[PDB]
DNA sequence: GAATTAACTGCCCCCCCCCCCCCCCGTCCGACTGA
């Protein structure tokens, strides 16, 4: 249907056609041997036939690194960011959030996860000079409701929080109108919503954000300690899908992960007491992993709690940490605070 | 690929009518198809005729199905908050207990967790205007702690019927983990019958400490726990009913700690923590009155309040 | 006396800092107090 455009020799093409091959994408899956006995022909046109594939497929542009470098605006995905809200966490992200890959966001109870991810769920409307996306966003509950209330009140507050930013655009943005609310169950039922009805809303443009609540809880529901195989394989299958969807459509993925404690009797932690969860599998998947983490009244016994936001791993950015307070307005970091 | 303002035309409308809508910020049939009706209606010399036949055509040319917060937050607006007796305490709570979700109390030994427990089955059954949430009680027992002369006592306090109060309350023993989960689907067949509004377990980590015991049986205690916790959630969910459970606390017997007033935290490790919505933790208090603290919300910033346990109920401290 | 089999034990190294009280068992008398 489409190598008819290659090309070719008529005997080879017979052959294709007398194999049941429909696209390059059909000749790529199998492999020499495969190729070799389906169509039943030598390998050197075999060879050809990969290279002339090949070709058909990409190999056109000699794309270096200095088109990367100077084209701002040819690739989006190197240089633009999407900001959390705040100067200060900008600042210890260098940017914000990237536009390719996944995001993962761990820790403790009543550390702060579900207002981060509110705020950037608000903050991705704004427009591009002020660290926005100018498009919506997708929420998927996997523990339990919404918090309706305290997103209203979250929008009330906007103006307040967006002091530099000045608010005759502000009455513009309809901030409740551009997100978007889903509730899933099973294991089962949060991989066909990833399947079937996120493409849907990214492609067609509505948001290009999309967030998911908590990752972790249906996996810790189903599969004990003797289970680990299925378990790796829908955890594999569900990254595959969501790094495709990012790349695809160039909107971040942002994924709330709960922790397990150390239960000392590796991975990078030595004297920490907690770490992110769901092993070693799905922290393959992932691109910049985060972490939040509150020091309980025995450490914070000075009157008011202490939160402590924290890079543990990332390809361009330094192991570094600051902090932060909640209030009505949103989520605010404390300036003078990053660590070196 | 997005479908631009300018396909309106060919479904039924005019050039006038369609850039109208297009200079209001609106630029996509995406857009305006979820677009509330009454910031559509808003601009002058827009009918409400024109509006609904735009919206239709919209909905037959744009999928639909998808949820948004404005209609998630205007469709879920008549939530009830059950009042707890005490004025302190609804204050501290913003009007009382939430439907829809699963509340904990945890704390030591003779702190209130079960009065408050039967406070609320009783005024679960007044009426809204009241403060109540109009609908039985159900009462799942764990240690053979209920008693109905404590529920008689507010009964009399809020001038209701006693033998009333007392039919409207189904109460259950539970002996084991098992037969606990077991009564969730008999729970589940007997809200359609009728109308409840409170579901109460007491307590819900009383007997995991027991039936599975040492570091070997942890893993098969945390998902049990996590998977009677979802069945809490959907029940939650599906019958709109408000949820509280109790739970029990355990020492810190390591040096990290060093205020020394008798560290204790609660029980359950992640999963309780992370199910539940809103967590409390009861301290003693001077005499009969008690400290009530928030310990996670969702939407709430941690506090204090003081009340009182009295021949009456949960009330207030006297002076 | 000895070849042969059977039973009990063992697998290991990091925390050296120091605000923090909390709900009374005080021991009891002087005086208030309302009845
Ligand atoms: N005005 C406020 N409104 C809401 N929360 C506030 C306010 N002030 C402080 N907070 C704090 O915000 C925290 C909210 O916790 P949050 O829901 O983010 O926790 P989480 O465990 O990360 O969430 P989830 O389990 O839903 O992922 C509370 O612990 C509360 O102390
Ligand atoms: N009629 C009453 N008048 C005054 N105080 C009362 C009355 N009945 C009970 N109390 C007090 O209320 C408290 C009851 O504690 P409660 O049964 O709520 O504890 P809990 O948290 O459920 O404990 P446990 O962990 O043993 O289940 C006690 O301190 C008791 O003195
Ligand atoms: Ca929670
Ligand atoms: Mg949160
Ligand atoms: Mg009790």
């Amino acid at each position: 249907m489409d190598l008819d455009l290659l090309d070719l020799n008529p005997r080879i093409i017979a052959a294709i056609k007398k194999a049941k091959l429909k696209s390059v994408k059909e000749v790529l899956h199998f492999s020499g041997p495969d190729l070799k006995r389906l169509t039943n022909l030598s390998s050197p046109e075999v060879w050809h036939l990969l290279r002339t594939a090949s070709l058909h497929l990409r190999g056109s542009s000699i794309l270096t690194a200095l088109q990367l470098h100077q084209q701002k605006e040819r690739f989006p995905t190197q240089h633009q960011r999407l900001s959390l809200g705040c100067p200060v966490l900008d600042a210890l992200l260098r940017g914000g959030l990237p536009l390719d890959g996944i995001t993962e966001l761990a820790g403790r109870s009543s550390a702060g996860k579900t207002q981060l991810a509110l705020q950037l769920c608000l903050a991705v409307q704004f427009p591009r000079q002020h660290g926005g996306l100018e498009a919506g966003a997708v929420y998927i509950c996997t523990e339990d409701a919404f918090p309706h209330k305290r997103l209203q009140q979250l929008m009330a507050q906007q103006p307040r929080l967006r002091t530099d930013v000045p608010g005759e655009l502000l009455q513009k943005l309809r901030f409740g109108s551009q997100i978007f609310i889903e509730h899933v169950a099973d294991v089962d039922t949060l991989l066909e919503c990833v399947n079937k009805k996120v493409p849907v809303l990214l492609s067609r443009g509505m948001a290009r954000l999309v967030v998911i609540d908590s990752v972790a809880a249906p996996f810790r529901c189903e599969f004990d300690s003797q289970a680990s195989a299925p378990r790796a394989r829908h955890l594999q299958s569900l990254g595959a899908t969501l790094r495709e969807l990012s790349s695809a459509f160039q909107s971040p993925v942002l994924c709330i992960n709960q922790v397990t404690e150390a239960m000392e009797e590796p991975l990078g932690f030595w004297d920490e007491r907690v770490s992110p969860a769901l092993g070693i599998t799905w922290a393959n998947q992932l691109l910049v992993r985060l972490l939040a983490d509150r020091l309980r009244e025995e450490e914070a016994a000075l009157g008011c709690p202490a939160r402590t936001l924290r890079v543990l791993s990332a390809p361009h950015l330094p192991p570094s940490s600051c902090s932060y307070t909640i209030s009505a307005e949103g989520v605010r970091g404390t300036p003078g605070t990053q660590s070196h | 690929g997005p479908q631009p303002i300018s396909r309106l035309e060919q479904c039924g409308i005019n050039a006038n009518d369609v850039k109208k809508l297009e200079e209001a910020g609106f630029h996509t049939v995406e857009a305006v198809a979820y677009a509330p009706k009454k910031e559509l209606i808003n601009i002058k010399g827009i009918s409400e005729a024109k509006a609904d036949k735009i919206l239709a055509e919209a909905a037959k040319l744009v999928p639909m199905g998808f949820t948004t917060a404005t209609e998630f937050h205007q469709r879920r607006s008549e939530i009830i908050q059950i009042t707890t007796g005490s004025k302190e305490l609804d204050k501290l709570l913003q009007g009382g207990i939430e439907t829809g979700s699963i509340t904990e109390m945890f704390g030591e030994f003779r702190t209130g967790k079960t009065q408050i427990c039967h406070t609320l089955a009783v005024t679960c059954q007044l009426p809204i205007d009241r403060g109540g949430g109009e609908g039985k009680a159900m009462y799942i027992d764990t240690e053979g702690t209920f008693r109905p002369e404590r529920l008689l006592a507010v009964a009399e306090r809020y001038g209701l019927s006693g033998s009333d109060v007392l039919d409207n309350v189904a109460y259950a023993r539970a002996f084991n983990t098992d037969h606990q989960t077991q009564l969730l689907y008999q729970a589940s067949a007997m809200m359609v019958e009728s109308r409840y509004a409170l579901l109460i377990v007491d307590s819900a980590t009383a007997l995991y400490r027991t039936d599975y015991s040492g570091r070997g049986e942890l893993s098969a205690r945390q998902m049990h726990l996590a998977r009677f916790l979802r069945m809490l959630l959907r029940l939650a969910d599906e019958f709109g009913v408000a949820v509280v459970i109790t739970n029990q606390v355990v020492a810190q017997v390591d040096g990290a700690a060093m205020f020394a007033a008798d560290p204790k935290k609660p029980i359950g490790g992640n999963i309780i923590a992370h199910a539940s919505t809103t967590r409390l933790y009861l301290r003693k208090g001077r005499g009969e009155t008690r400290i009530c603290k928030i310990y996670d919300s969702p939407c709430l910033p941690e506090a204090e309040a003081m009340f009182a346990i009295n021949a009456d109920g949960v009330g207030d401290a006297k002076d």
